RNA sequence: UAAGGUGAUAUGAACCGUUAUAACCGGCGAUUUCCGAAUGGGGAAACCCAGUGUGUUUCGACACACUAUCAUUAACUGAAUCCAUAGGUUAAUGAGGCGAACCGGGGGAACUGAAACAUCUAAGUACCCCGAGGAAAAGAAAUCAACCGAGAUUCCCCCAGUAGCGGCGAGCGAACGGGGAGCAGCCCAGAGCCUGAAUCAGUGUGUGUGUUAGUGGAAGCGUCUGGAAAGGCGCGCGAUACAGGGUGACAGCCCCGUACACAAAAAUGCACAUGCUGUGAGCUCGAUGAGUAGGGCGGGACACGUGGUAUCCUGUCUGAAUAUGGGGGGACCAUCCUCCAAGGCUAAAUACUCCUGACUGACCGAUAGUGAACCAGUACCGUGAGGGAAAGGCGAAAAGAAC
RNA sequence: CGAAGGUGUGCUGUGAGGCAUGCUGGAGGUAUCAGAAGUGCGAAUGCUGACAUAAGUAACGAUAAAGCGGGUGAAAAGCCCGCUCGCCGGAAGACCAAGGGUUCCUGUCCAACGUUAAUCGGGGCAGGGUGAGUCGACCCCUAAGGCGAGGCCGAAAGGCGUAGUCGAUGGGAAACAGGUUAAUAUUCCUGUACUUGGUGUUACUGCGAAGGGGGGACGGAGAAGGCUAUGUUGGCCGGGCG
RNA sequence: UACGGUGCUGAAGCAACAAAUGCCCUGCUUCCAGGAAAAGCCUCUAAGCAUCAGGUAACAUCAAAUCGUACCCCAAACCGA
């Protein structure tokens, strides 16, 4: 599925409103992307499905941080 | 418990054959009892028979012998074991 | 080998008919109603076992119940197996 | 002429039987209704 | 009859029960072919063999 | 608990039992085929076919048990590849499926209304999906208020069809504040001193108190009509019992009950009591939730349709200060007031009834009331999903009509 | 010592109505004054049930066709037996698959069912009847296709698919003739066979798969030769002399 | 004969000719549109076992379960009330 692995982003829905205000269903995907993620503890690469903003969460706190957090929730990776 | 049992002497409160005495032979689980020489019918069975029909057992009392009378029963407890008692005269049957 | 306890809940009952008496007369073969679930072989070892007479072969069918009217319900008679059982020549059940 | 019921039991049993039924979400649905409605035949099985 | 069978062994109750087993085949037999005016010996030993694997189990 | 009994249509047959192992009722056990999550593999449900281990054999064979999948944990093992990791096997523990409503969440119509119709409405309704519990959810202020104050959440009555929103149309529709029901507060983000004090779970065992069988339970006769009396007439009696049902017509006193008084070998809910097991309170000092708040873009939620639009949520791109700090007070600024987000738990008042017991009705009485008073979700119809009836009353007693 | 309901009759009010009473009925009814409504039916091509009309009318389902004698019976155009006649005969005969499920056979019955009668029936009721190493299924093997551990994908539900595992309409061992039952028969009996596997006894001996190879293993059309099933005729045998 | 059917016994039982759409034939000839799979079966060895198991043939003996089997089936029994 469309599910960020680090920030649990999903598929939401919301409207497309046109100029006359014409509502029709949509969704909004996360911008998702497969990276090989360095784990520099393990010596090892790590593919994860991460949205860009849990790319971003990577940058920040680390990878070990992260897949320590995927652990506890039982995300594989 | 029963206050009418099989071979209870019995006198007849209601019906047909009110005031007559008879012995209870049988004992219906439907309330009602076959009594001896009482409530007869004619069955026309594939001979004309004369045989007992059941009676209601509430059409029925328990014949008190020494009154001569219909009496009404009770239950009480007389040494261990439960007993019937005559309700007019107190005295165990 | 067949526990006696097996044995003994296999043959329910001798099937009684014209057929059945003109295996017994013609081919010295006796007629069982047998349980559902028995087969040839536990036939054989209980015919041997219980009535003490030596056995050639079992043939076997199973009778499909006749479906019947009870007033207006329908009901169905039960299937059951029937064993064709060839003694030996003198045996003489 | 050729009616529409072409009678065939293999036909019968895989396209509406008991295990055809158990096999997807709407078809255990099916046997939920006829259950709660308290259907003497379940299926044609 | 539980309190008699109850004295038993597990040997003499595997005894007993295939005695009962024999005399089931027999009445039953005998129910087949129209021999058996006392039909409510069939009932008697079915119980009985009842009782018997009851105590069996309990023992067991 | 008992003088009767072997369920019904449904008689009979063959029996069992009467002072206690007949039957019946209740507690606890035993047994519990096959299909079905179905789980040893398969399969057109109720069938077909195995493996392994044990035990027993009359050598023909027989019996019993285990063998699904996934998750977690552990052990043994183990590639490309050196270490390794992936992977493999076994073990332990848990899950799975079903169920009427209520509950939280993920998705989400249209008819319709607007006297057409697209914004709007219907409506976050119907429906589909996931998950839970006896309730759920919510909950201990980055809340309101208005310079006075209140003090978590939930539910009810007001405020008010008001203020507002709105092709300012149709419609939608608050809050503040007030009256009530109920009431309860805590913990982690951490070392120290100190003992394990508080209290919540699992497992006990006495003490009550209910539940699952039961026991006793008052007092009426005569006469008239009649097929029959419980009715009429006469004269009595009980009542902490005149609730109700039955009995050959309408019975306080004929029967079953009822008021009232009692009862449990065994299992069990509950409430307190004291053990053991784990859990640690108190105090001082310190700490105080960041890809977060906020922003830009798109959308959604707020009564509030982008509007002058605060506030909330976030798909996307960004991105602070962190108590000398930060949030809010309906554009926005200043001042003042008030609160402390980005961690979590928490009873009660509230919602519902597949089901069990009791009781009630200016509710129905066989075309009514359930579709179904009756062997009805049946017969019957349909490939199927699914649809879906009709049909009650002899008599007090079968005395159901010998000949 | 006769309630409601039913059915008559009489009286009565301006009306909706009311009162009385004979018969039926056989256990309920309810003044008054208030109270509440599933409160009034002729229509809705209304709904359900019952019953009319047309009408003793149309029709009795292939124009293959009947006639007679005897039997049984309450009764015979229809059943049984007989003789004759007619109809089908690449079928209107015979055997099956599919589908159905006792309709099969025997006895007994004739209400209903059978487009008539019915003694008859695929009708009612009862009893009987289906016998396998070799036929088929199951089973081994796969096709299309289905399901599918992991896996890849997808708001959820789910989708696809690997290893696998299912799936015949196809591939895979073996039995024939005769006789027999009211009703089964390549299944029973008689005679004569055959297949696969297990165990043991003797002999000789490289056996061993989840792998390799072979085989299984395949089209349309056409042509002709060799045959048999089968038929015809003769011979033979038995009978015949019209 | 219980007139439905049984019992008893039984001669000849050869040849010639004709002849399939059946068999030889999953053949042969020919054509283009170029005509399943997998197992059983045969054979080869690998790891392995190694004078053991296993193989091969004859001989003997045991086994071959279970379910279907009635009846209609171009039809009065199936699909068409
Ligand atoms: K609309
Ligand atoms: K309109
Ligand atoms: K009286
Ligand atoms: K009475
Ligand atoms: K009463
Ligand atoms: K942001
Ligand atoms: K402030
Ligand atoms: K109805
Ligand atoms: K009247
Ligand atoms: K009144
Ligand atoms: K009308
Ligand atoms: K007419
Ligand atoms: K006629
Ligand atoms: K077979
Ligand atoms: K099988
Ligand atoms: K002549
Ligand atoms: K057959
Ligand atoms: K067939
Ligand atoms: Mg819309
Ligand atoms: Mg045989
Ligand atoms: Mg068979
Ligand atoms: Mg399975
Ligand atoms: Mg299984
Ligand atoms: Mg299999
Ligand atoms: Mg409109
Ligand atoms: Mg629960
Ligand atoms: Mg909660
Ligand atoms: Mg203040
Ligand atoms: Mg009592
Ligand atoms: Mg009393
Ligand atoms: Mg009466
Ligand atoms: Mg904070
Ligand atoms: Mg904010
Ligand atoms: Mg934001
Ligand atoms: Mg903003
Ligand atoms: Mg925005
Ligand atoms: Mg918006
Ligand atoms: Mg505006
Ligand atoms: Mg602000
Ligand atoms: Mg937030
Ligand atoms: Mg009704
Ligand atoms: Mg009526
Ligand atoms: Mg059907
Ligand atoms: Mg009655
Ligand atoms: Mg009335
Ligand atoms: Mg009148
Ligand atoms: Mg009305
Ligand atoms: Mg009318
Ligand atoms: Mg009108
Ligand atoms: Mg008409
Ligand atoms: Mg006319
Ligand atoms: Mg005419
Ligand atoms: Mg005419
Ligand atoms: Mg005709
Ligand atoms: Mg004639
Ligand atoms: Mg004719
Ligand atoms: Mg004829
Ligand atoms: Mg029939
Ligand atoms: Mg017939
Ligand atoms: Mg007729
Ligand atoms: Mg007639
Ligand atoms: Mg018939
Ligand atoms: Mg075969
Ligand atoms: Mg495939
Ligand atoms: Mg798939
Ligand atoms: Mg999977
Ligand atoms: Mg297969
Ligand atoms: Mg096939
Ligand atoms: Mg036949
Ligand atoms: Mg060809
Ligand atoms: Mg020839
Ligand atoms: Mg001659
Ligand atoms: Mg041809
Ligand atoms: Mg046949």
């Amino acid at each position: 599925s469309r599910v960020c692995q680090v920030t649990g982003k999903r598929p939401v829905t919301g409207n497309n409103r046109s100029h006359a205000l014409n509502a029709t269903k949509r969704r909004f995907l996360p911008n998702l992307h497969s990276h090989r993620f360095w784990v520099e503890s393990e010596k090892r690469f790590v593919t994860l499905r991460v949205s860009a903003k849990g790319m971003r969460v990577i940058d920040k706190k680390g990878i070990d941080t992260v897949l320590a957090e995927l652990r506890a929730r039982g995300e594989k990776y | 418990a029963a206050k009418i049992r099989r071979d209870d002497e019995v006198i007849v409160l209601t019906g047909k054959d009110k005031g007559k005495r008879g012995k209870v032979k049988n004992v219906l689980s439907s309330g009602k009892v076959i009594v001896e020489g009482i409530n007869l019918v004619k069955k026309h069975q594939k001979g004309i028979v004369e045989k007992e029909a059941a009676i209601q057992v509430s059409n029925v009392a328990i014949f008190n012998a020494a009154t001569g009378k219909a009496d009404r029963v009770g239950f009480r407890f007389e040494d261990g074991k439960k007993v019937r008692f005559f309700k007019s005269n107190s005295e165990t049957i | 080998m067949i526990r006696e306890e097996r044995l003994l809940k296999v043959l329910r009952a001798p099937h009684v008919s014209e057929k059945a008496s003109t295996a017994m007369e013609k081919s010295n073969t006796i007629v069982l109603k047998v349980a559902k679930d028995a087969t040839k072989a536990e036939i054989k070892a209980a015919v041997q076992k219980l009535f003490e007479v030596e056995v050639e072969v079992v043939n076997t069918l199973v009778v499909k119940g006749k479906v019947k009217r009870h007033g207006q319900r329908i009901g169905r008679r039960s299937d059951w197996k029937k064993a064709y059982v060839t003694l030996k020549e003198g045996q003489n059940l | 002429m050729k009616r529409t019921f072409q009678p065939s039991v293999l036909k019968r049993n895989r396209s509406h039987g008991f295990r055809a039924r158990m096999a997807t979400k709407n078809g255990r649905q099916v046997l939920a209704r006829r259950r709660a409605k308290g259907r003497a035949r379940l299926t044609v099985s | 009859k539980a309190k008699e069978l109850r004295e038993k062994s597990v040997e003499e109750l595997n005894t007993e029960l295939l005695n009962l087993l024999r005399e089931q085949f027999n009445l039953r037999m005998q129910a087949a072919s129209g021999q058996l005016q006392q039909s409510h010996l069939l009932k008697q030993v079915r119980r009985d063999v009842a009782r018997v694997k009851t105590l069996l189990n309990e023992k067991a």
